[PDB]
């Protein structure tokens, strides 16, 4: 299902496939269904060339064409437009022309993604967004990475290596920094790592784990949870000062912190009721409140940009998935269908989840849409991906 | 460490070396545990295999050596294989081993067995059902098959052993043992009963043939913290010694009291604390007497799993008059530990 | 054996371990809280402890790594490299030789054992034990052994043990009626704690062990008899001629009081025929003059 | 298992634990075997190295450790070293080793010894070449420098070991073997001959001086089945040992037969027929006797290669009026096995 | 071999086997070395740990067991733990251990003890500070604080062994070393005393308390040479026996003096010449006499580092008349090894 869309290849081989890379971003989302490019019935190189009768009758409303040109420099400039082929025939309803070098042009296809996405949907774009996450490769010296890539896992590079075990990565809000466990001293550690430079910051380092960072929506402290009081109990840094309060404090056990869109409120995993469930707390009133009741089991939750709902791991019956849980009415969608569906993450316009799964035994991270029309791999890594993480809009 | 898993077959190599040294007044006959060099290395092999994902077997062996000894016709001396068996372990009814392995009343002296050198002292080895010995079949289940969290029970057969000595000897023997844990606490409870041998009874000292063994544990660990006390009692089971007569043999009764308290830290640091106590009842000739009564005040030092440092100060309290010529003196040890 | 090879002098040490250090084992489970109930404890471990416990606990369960003769009642010991081994006692000799030596207070004796080498031999093949009796130097001295100078060699004594040969047996039996006086010699220690080496010109080296502790036994041997009757009667004018004896002391610092110690030699019955034939013909000589 | 295989060099670390009784009427002095627990651990090393690509070295240890034994005097009781030698492996030629490793007899005696616990009687211990000794060099040649398929030859040198008895003393000593396999039947035949120590020849029983030993052996081994029938002869080489004289020596003639017939099915059983027999002729003072006359009748369930349950029966048919003291029982084995 | 290096863990099993066997005219009696099957192997393990960047722990393990034994009740002869220790190396101060291990005064008299079997006579074992002895702590410094490269040093203290016969037994004792490696030339000087316990005094040979050892050693080692000349001087420290006399005890003064000459190849070979004596001075009874007296002319053959055969041939100048029973004969020995 979705809108269904014809995505022409680009006029000119061409040293990327733009049409095709704003096909798969389109698609990855859900909310489109780019037209197989064996049965587009033209391949114009630009908007004058489209026949809007031709899309109409085969359901196609709108038409992406464009052009990729190389620059005396060894750039190459990037043009794209956007021809309605429904209620106004062969109009353009947006079109951009832009220089960029070859190692961007990837990115120039999630910009026109971005674009168009908007443009018939009215949503802002996903497609230029990164995701952070670790891996355990079969490296000796330094087995456990954190490392960064596209949203769509290409243009990966390492933000850290380590030789103890990592965890848990969580974007500044700016998309700036990473904060992460990472276990290089001999036991857990929080720590925040600019990317810009590599420098990290001490966060945490209490007789036990140091873990589950989560940022504040407006960047001024950050989420996590620390068993030293005994057992694992949500506490917030303030960044500015570095002060530290408890927001859980009593022998229920409450992690996995995830921050409200008013930067006030956590939703996070407790085993208060028996088997793990989400609630919900103050990071100031501290008294959590239970928020999932469907299923068997709830954990590993993420509260969506608006706070209309979150999606998290779910149990019913036997069967663990990704679902996805209205904040105001508590309805339970199962979005996954794939096995050991573990830590999802949503794109800041709430359209995709990235998370992991049994693929690839453990090798591949998944994208769903988040109306759950799409399901889709990753490329490969080489080695073993967990924890990952969506930037926010970058 | 585990060297091999592949096939579904997983090896755990496990041997450690152990510097130690026992200090105390005077030549060391009299101290509790001795005195001079007694380093010694232990070697041993774990392995499973999952033959079904319901079905798996394993196979553990163990063997210490001790490096105090010369090269000459004494080095020998000390060298044994501690643990040598065999067995499967069912997905949920149980598991059944055979070969040389703890009895089960061990079980419950496990809970005091947890210091760094010395303890366990009411555990010796070779005898019926509290130290490890050779010819048990063991059958355990955990959680009842399943149906309760922390009940795990289990029984013991023993079969017999004619040796040359009493001491080392035993006969047809059966046994159980019980524990609960519960939030951390736990609780336990074993029972041993056997047939003397005749060489046994032969002995001067001992009196029946039933030579009988019980105990009842507790324990509390958590928040880096450890406690537990054991309590058992035992007939024509325990082995005993006289220097003045330089004739042994077994105790018509006896009682024994374990107390241990153990605190951790953060920065790789446990001292430990630990309470004494064993009185034999109905002895040939000697009626009540006490055979050991002591403090222990020590701590251990944890660089990590594999490397470790350890004391433990023995107060003694035995008096010199005890007619059965034990120990009456302090002693101390000193340990480092490498272990993989 | 070119073991020298390598054997670096100096700090040995090994290149590139694969890890940083760790700061201790305060996390102990792992890298983890210990927690377990959300994926912060055991979000890597798997397999944890599938198999059944294996001696579960620390195992170390323990740790790496003479009773007395009673005085006055003769008795063999097989002699050994170093010597004779001999354990007295403190407890005070028996109402029995107190009695005997009171009795004989006011050269005659009492016969304390008889000796038969049949039945030594049974035991002792090669003839090497001999028979040592003790008795405690202040019931055999009339001035006590303490206020005794250090030069002097020999005390005078108002009772020995002494060996004799009487209706053809061989007997060990206290003597006593006339001027006698014995060696005086010092117990050096040993390495062994309260265990002594007195050193009798003539026997081997008796070395002594003191031990209140047992409660005394009386050894019983197929070879020495314990020949009821006591009657006072003459004595051997041979007596002693196969007999070694001396109190011993002790030094000053050990509190062990001063001993006697008598050490026969066990006769074959040749020699004993022939100890008979040399009490015979002096008695022949005793009755003529 | 297979822990290190780098820089041209592989090791295999092989070791099993093994919890073992033996069952028997009565006490178990005239049973076959014995009686009670028999639990034993093996640990043993094999390390390959290829120099060149048609030279390669190698390097094989095994050592024995009983668990029956107590932690006392008797703990050493039993332990051994079974194989320590090295050598080196030829591209074609063949292989040449020097060490502590099985006589070339013994390979015509492996046919026999494939049974679970017993089998291979004939082939002593520290024997001249029937079984495991020390102070050989062999070489050993495959398919006969790769001409022919199938024939492997082998000779070997030993060297005199002159020890305290003559039941594990020898002298200088020769012996060869020769191997066909053919379309999955085998074939062998093995001869061996050295001189009796002075010390062998003041035994009271056993004359004469050159020790002889020759065996001859068949299979069929395919299809899960494996057929073996080995026959042997020899002259002053095999102990035998006088219960009513309480004195030992050797046979001045013995003749041995083994048979062997073993099925193996899928689901992991292996169910084995032995029958065995051995006769001494020419004995000082007995005349003819028969030392082992028996059946077995056992069992093998193979849950994996890495852990084995097994069951030997041993129907003794020696009588008891043998003039030599042997036992005249039955006896009965059971064990489970892992090893890596 | 490096079996397991994780967790900052790592963990070097080592082992090897050895076909040796020992040639000489006659029985062997009067031989230096012996007579017949040598054939030995040795097993162990080597651990480290960096607890911190700048702190690690260490701990290793050897024993040795010979195969030339038979599996009766001499399979244990000759079968030993080498070494047991254990210890931290600290980042720059230095390292510091405990356990069975070689003493201080073996650095220096390590330069002359690399003969593929015999060398180091010198360096007895289980004697105070010049072989390996159980009861040392030690301490070692490297490039003094890191100050002056090449110059380690370090000191060691002996605890009091009490064992059954003096020359096994020691008691408290302390010695020094120090080396200086400078442009491939080195240097070495190694210093022990101890004091003997009483039953050492009691031996009949033997006069005095102070037990003395010292040490000087150079060499030079490069361009595939070694060459090394040790010379030490001790006091009550040797010990000697007496056939004639059927006596033992310890020489009142002895010097030793050894040189070594190895050249190597690049094709796998090393021949090698070492030079030897020792002289005991002030023996009672006896004057003057030598112990030793002997050139080597040996060859080794380096297929790797893994697999190595070597032969030896001992030049024994000591003459028949030798005022203690010696051995005035030759002798030579060929081994194999494996080692991993």
């Amino acid at each position: 299902s979705g809108r269904p869309i014809g995505v022409v290849p680009f006029q000119w081989a061409a040293p990327e496939d733009i049409g095709g890379i704003v096909a798969a971003d389109l698609r990855n989302s859900g909310k489109f269904n780019p037209l197989d490019r064996a049965r587009l019935p033209q391949q114009p190189g630009s908007a004058q060339e489209v026949q809007p009768a031709a899309w109409s009758a085969l359901g196609i409303d709108a038409v992406v064409v464009g052009q990729v040109t190389p620059n005396p420099d060894g750039s190459y400039n990037v043009a794209y437009q956007l021809v309605d082929t429904g209620g106004a025939p062969g109009t353009v309803l947006a079109q951009n022309s832009y220089k960029v070098n070859k190692q961007w042009l990837r990115y120039a296809g999630h910009t026109a993604s971005d674009e168009v996405f908007e443009k018939l949907t009215g949503i802002k774009g996903a497609f230029r967004t990164r995701i952070a996450y670790v891996v355990q490769t079969n490296g000796g010296q330094f087995p456990y990475e954190l490392r960064v890539s596209d949203y769509d896992g290409y243009n990966q590079f390492v933000v850290h290596r380590s030789p103890q075990c990592l965890m848990s990565p969580a974007w500044s809000p700016d998309g700036s920094k990473l904060a992460y466990v990472t276990f290089e001293s001999g036991r857990s550690a929080l720590v925040i790592q600019t990317l810009a430079n590599g420098a990290v910051r001490q966060v945490a380092s209490f007789p036990r784990h140091n873990g589950a960072p989560a940022f504040s929506p407006d960047g001024s402290k950050l989420a996590f949870a620390l068993s030293k009081t005994g057992s694992l109990n949500l506490y917030v840094m303030d960044l500015a000062s570095g002060q530290i309060r408890q927001v859980t404090d009593g022998r229920s056990n409450n992690t996995e912190p995830t921050w409200f869109p008013d930067s006030q409120n956590l939703a996070f995993t407790s085993d208060q009721a028996g088997r793990p469930q989400v609630y919900k707390v103050n990071i100031n009133g501290g008294a959590p409140q239970r928020i999932t009741w469907e299923g068997s089991q709830n954990q590993d939750a993420d509260v969506s940009s608006d706070g209309k709902f979150m999606v998290m791991v779910s149990s019913n019956g036997g069967q663990q998935h990704i679902a996805k849980q209205d904040l105001a009415t508590g309805g339970v969608q199962v979005l996954s269908s794939t096995f050991l569906d573990e830590t999802p993450s949503l794109a800041p316009n709430g359209t995709m989840v990235i998370y992991s799964s049994s693929q690839g035994m453990g090798s591949v991270l998944n994208l769903v849409s988040t109306d759950g029309r799409f399901k889709a791999r990753l490329p490969a890594t080489d080695g073993q991906v967990k924890f990952p993480a969506w930037s926010p809009y970058l | 460490a585990e060297i091999y898993n592949k096939d579904g077959n997983k090896v755990d190599l496990y041997g450690k070396a152990v510097g130690l040294h026992y200090f105390s007044k005077g030549n060391g006959e009299n101290s509790y545990g001795g005195n001079g060099d007694m380093t010694y290395a232990r070697l041993g092999f774990k392995g499973e295999t999952q033959i079904n994902s319901d079905l798996t077997g394993y196979g553990q062996w163990e063997y210490n050596f001790q490096g105090n000894n010369s090269e000459g016709a004494d080095a020998q001396t000390g060298n044994k294989t501690r643990l040598a068996f065999a067995g499967l372990k069912y997905a949920d009814v149980g598991s059944f081993d055979y070969g040389r392995n703890y009895g089960v009343v061990y079980d419950a002296l496990g809970y005091t067995d947890m210091l760094p050198e010395f303890g366990g002292d009411t555990a010796y080895s070779d005898d019926f059902f509290v130290g490890r010995v050779g010819g048990v079949a063991t059958y355990r289940n955990s959680n009842f098959f399943g149906l309760v969290d922390g009940l795990n029970f289990a029984v013991q057969y023993l079969g017999k052993n004619e040796r040359d000595t009493a001491r080392r000897s035993n006969g047809d023997g059966v046994g159980g043992s019980i524990s609960y844990e519960y939030e951390g606490f736990g609780i336990v409870g074993a029972y041993g009963a056997a047939d003397r041998t005749n060489l046994q009874e032969a002995q001067p000292l001992g009196n029946g043939k039933k030579a009988e063994q019980w105990a009842t544990g507790l324990k509390y660990d958590a928040n880096n913290i450890y406690l537990a006390a054991n309590y058992g009692e035992t007939r024509n089971a325990t082995p005993i010694t006289n220097k003045f007569t330089n004739t042994s043999g077994f105790a018509n009764k006896t009682q024994d009291v374990l107390l241990v308290a153990q605190y951790q830290f953060d920065f790789g640091l446990r001292p430990s604390i630990a309470y004494t106590k064993s009185k034999a009842k109905d002895v040939e000739g000697i009626g009540d007497v006490d055979l050991v009564n002591y403090f222990e005040v020590g701590a251990t030092y944890y660089f990590n799993k594999n490397m470790s440092t350890y004391v433990d100060y023995i107060i003694n309290q035995i008096d010199s008059d005890n007619k059965l010529g034990v120990g009456s003196d302090d002693t101390v040890a000193v340990g480092i530990v490498y272990q993989f | 054996g070119g073991d020298g090879r390598g054997h670096n002098t100096g700090a040995h040490s090994t290149s590139g371990n694969i890890n940083g250090g760790p700061t201790g084992i305060g996390v102990s489970g792992g890298c983890s809280d210990g927690s377990g109930w959300s994926s912060e404890n055991n979000p890597w471990g798997g397999g944890s402890g599938s198999g059944i416990h294996w001696g579960g606990g620390s195992g170390r369960g323990n740790g790496g790594g003479a009773a007395p003769v009673a005085f006055g009642f003769p008795a063999l010991s097989t002699p050994g490299a170093g010597g004779l081994a001999v354990s007295i006692s403190a407890s005070e000799l028996s109402a029995a030789i107190a009695g005997i030596i009171a009795k004989l207070k006011k050269p005659f004796g009492v016969v304390l054992s008889s000796l038969i080498p049949s039945e030594i031999a049974k035991d002792d093949p090669n003839m090497m034990s001999k028979i040592v009796t003790s008795l405690p130097a202040d019931d055999i001295t009339e001035s006590p052994v303490s206020s005794l100078p250090l030069d002097k060699a020999t005390v005078n004594v108002n009772v020995r043990v002494v060996d004799d040969v009487k209706d053809e047996r061989q007997n060990i039996s206290v003597v006593s009626g006339v001027p006698m006086s014995v060696p005086v010699v010092d117990a050096k220690p040993t390495e062994r704690p309260g265990v002594f080496t007195a050193s009798i010109p003539g026997a081997p080296v008796l070395n002594i062990s003191v031990n209140d502790s047992t409660p005394a036994v009386q050894t019983l041997s197929p070879g020495v008899t314990n020949n009821t009757d006591k009657d006072v009667r003459p004595a051997g004018f041979t007596q002693g001629g196969n007999t070694r004896d001396a109190v011993i002391r002790f030094p000053k610092d050990s509190g062990h009081n001063a001993v006697y110690v008598s050490v026969s030699d066990v006769l074959s019955p040749d020699q004993v025929k022939q100890r008979q034939d040399e009490e015979n013909r002096r008695q022949q000589e005793w009755d003529a003059t």
